[PDB]
């Protein structure tokens, strides 16, 4: 990108538009480093990821708005399905 | 006391049933109520209760006693929909003498029975019974009588499924075997005629009731239920999800529902699942989710003849049914337990306008004195039988192996199928290059010579095509767009056969 922030951002993107199934992947770790304070302000040493995940890596944490938006969604797309399910071609 | 008050009291008790205190023991064992069963599996507010004030007319053996005049005698019966669609239900109440069948119980399930075989609507049983009630005797072996029949009558008519919730013993243990689908519950439901009491009492042998007729055995051994869910709500979830594939009677096309996946596109995973190497088995169902809408299968008996696969899906919105073979088990061989299983689900599926897709791989049969003894013989013609009478499309896709008989019992063209594809690794020949040549070139010098050109020319799918055997062979990246094709022409299919009172399957 043109800038620091458009390159990031677009890699936000990229990686949750990009679908790998039937192996076991890495896209979590990458898709919250690039995301990470120190990351984005540039405080990074060689021993980084040692800092940060001093107990291993635990998986993306979401915040009070960010559960709502992920029960929301999943709410949502469960009763799409439901709905779904009753469009038959009438008999 | 008005007649008014006299009413608002039945339908109190009617509602409790057993009583809460065996409401309460009902629920202490992990199970749920007979009525609490229904409202979970219908339509909030879709069901209708019929027949809530009947009771037994029994007046022997203390029956007349009020403690024993319970309405409803112990079913709960009525209609209701499932997704718009109208089902007719019942239930068993074990907490009404058991669960036990009386004369007027069994009246109610016919009533359902006759109302939905007219207006032509499937019947779902929640069954849960400790048998007959003895104190009756002999009303309540009419009552098996009457529901047999009706079983019976209702065959290829409507849609019979029967979900087992508790014990079932005496003649109860009957009605699933004429009914289309036999699901159970596990540790929960058992099926057995006779409980582990009577085998110790007959025979020298030590069994407990999870042996005899628990769910484990009946879905992983004897082949009887065709699948176990692990507890009472996650078994009606997925009940409702099972009936959204059926028809509602024999007289309806299979059903077409919304479908958002293209049924144009290519998959281009399946190029390479097949190895080139005839000794490394694969797992047919990574092709068979790759092609069905959505990548949604629904596996019936997992656990049992694992050799073969066999279970429902949609493609392009239409309901249709799957039989393949599995190379992972018994190299994909057929025997004895397969064939059962094969034949049954295909015959369901021809009797309901279901069409029918084939993955054949399969090098032979099972060899072995196990399978002789058995009635190897008598059973295969169960699947050869069964496909070569069905009138329903049928389109067969060969993805590796199918060699000598085997070919012709796993639908093949010539038993009035409307296309059949191969992949480039498909090889159709009536033995491998082995036995042929050996056979073909017996006391001859240069043998191996021989085998070389023998492999070159015959190990391959051609042989066959050029005689009509096959009639394109596809990239197999195209096999989904190449079926929803051919599923989508072939739905206006109608042929005639010569008139006879009923078939004669060869048992
Ligand atoms: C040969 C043939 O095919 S006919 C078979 C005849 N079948 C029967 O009569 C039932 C078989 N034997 C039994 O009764 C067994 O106990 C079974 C099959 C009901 C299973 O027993 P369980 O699941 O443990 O239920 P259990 O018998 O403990 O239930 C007890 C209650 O149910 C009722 N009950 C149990 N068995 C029966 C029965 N055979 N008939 C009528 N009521 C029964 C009793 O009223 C008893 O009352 P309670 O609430 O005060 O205890
Ligand atoms: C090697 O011993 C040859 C084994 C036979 C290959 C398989 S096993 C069962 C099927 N029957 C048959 O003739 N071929 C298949």
């Amino acid at each position: 990108g043109s800038d620091r922030t458009e390159a990031l951002k677009r890699m936000a993107d990229a990686l949750d538009n990009y679908v790998i199934r039937g192996v076991t992947h890495n896209i979590a770790l990458l898709r919250e480093v690039i995301i990470n304070s120190r990351f984005v302000k540039g405080d990074i040493s060689t021993k980084f990821l040692s800092d940060v995940y001093p107990d291993g890596f635990k998986g993306h944490m979401l915040t009070k708005s960010e559960k709502n938006q992920l029960l929301a969604i999943a709410s949502s797309l469960f009763v799409a399905f439901q709905l779904r399910a009753q469009h038959f071609q009438e008999n | 006391t008005s007649v008014n008050e006299r009413i608002e009291n039945k339908r109190r008790t009617a509602l409790l049933g057993g009583g809460q205190r065996r409401i309460d023991a009902q629920h202490k064992r992990g199970k749920l109520t007979a009525r609490e069963r229904i409202s979970l599996l219908l339509d909030p507010g879709s069901f209708v209760e019929s027949d809530m004030f009947v009771e037994h007319r029994c007046a022997d053996f203390g029956m007349a006693a009020d403690k024993n005049k319970f309405p409803g005698d112990s079913v709960v019966t009525g209609r209701g929909r499932i997704n718009g669609r109208l089902v007719y239900v019942f239930s068993q109440d074990f907490t009404v003498f058991g669960g036990s069948l009386s004369g007027a119980h069994a009246q109610k399930i016919c009533k359902i029975m006759d109302q939905a075989i007219t207006v032509g609507a499937p019947v779902i049983g929640l069954n849960d019974s400790g048998g007959a009630r003895i104190q009756e005797g002999v009303e309540s072996l009419a009552g098996y009588a009457d529901i047999f029949l009706r079983n019976v009558t209702a065959s290829g008519v409507i849609p019979q499924i029967s979900l087992i919730m508790g014990p079932c013993a005496g003649g109860a243990v009957y009605s699933p075997a004429l009914t289309d689908f036999t699901f159970m519950v596990k540790d929960t439901s058992y099926l057995f005629i006779t409980g582990p009491d009577v085998v110790k009492s007959v025979t020298n042998e030590d069994v407990t009731q999870e042996e005899l007729g628990g769910a484990k055995t009946h879905t992983t051994m004897s082949g009887v239920a065709h699948r176990a869910f692990e507890n009472d709500v996650d078994a009606l979830c997925n009940l409702r999800d099972f009936f959204n594939y059926l028809p509602l009677s024999s007289q309806d096309p299979a059903p077409v529902r919304e479908c958002h996946d293209p049924s144009d596109r290519l998959v281009p995973e399946l190029d390479t699942i097949v190895p080139l190497e005839s000794t490394k088995a694969y797992n047919m169902v990574d092709i068979i989710h790759s092609v069905v809408d959505e990548r949604e299968f629904f596996e019936i008996m997992p656990n049992y003849a694992k050799n073969i696969i066999v279970g429902f899906a949609r493609m392009n919105g239409r309901t249709v049914g799957i039989v393949g073979n599995q190379p992972k088990v018994a190299s994909g061989c057929l025997d004895i337990n397969s064939s059962v299983k094969g034949a049954r689900f295909v015959r369901f599926c021809d009797a309901f306008n279901i069409p029918l897709i084939t993955f054949v791989d399969v090098p032979g049969f099972l060899p072995g004195t196990a399978q002789e003894y058995g009635g190897i013989i008598r059973h295969g013609a169960k699947l050869l039988y069964a496909f070569a009478e069905a009138t329903v499309p049928k389109v067969t896709v060969i993805t590796r192996k199918a060699y000598g008989g085997a070919y012709d019992v796993m639908s093949s063209k010539h038993l009035c199928g409307d296309t059949n594809y191969a992949w480039p690794t498909a090889e159709i020949a009536v033995m491998g290059a082995k036995g042929a040549v050996e056979i073909i070139f017996k006391g001859h010098e240069n043998v191996e010579a021989a085998q070389a050109e023998y492999i070159e020319k015959f190990a391959n799918p051609f042989p066959a095509a050029v005689r009509g055997f096959v009639d394109d062979i596809i990239q197999p990246s195209s096999t989904r767009a190449r079926i929803c094709c051919d599923l989508d022409v072939l739905a206006s299919k109608k042929v005639q056969r010569p008139w006879r009172k009923h078939a004669n399957i060869p048992l």
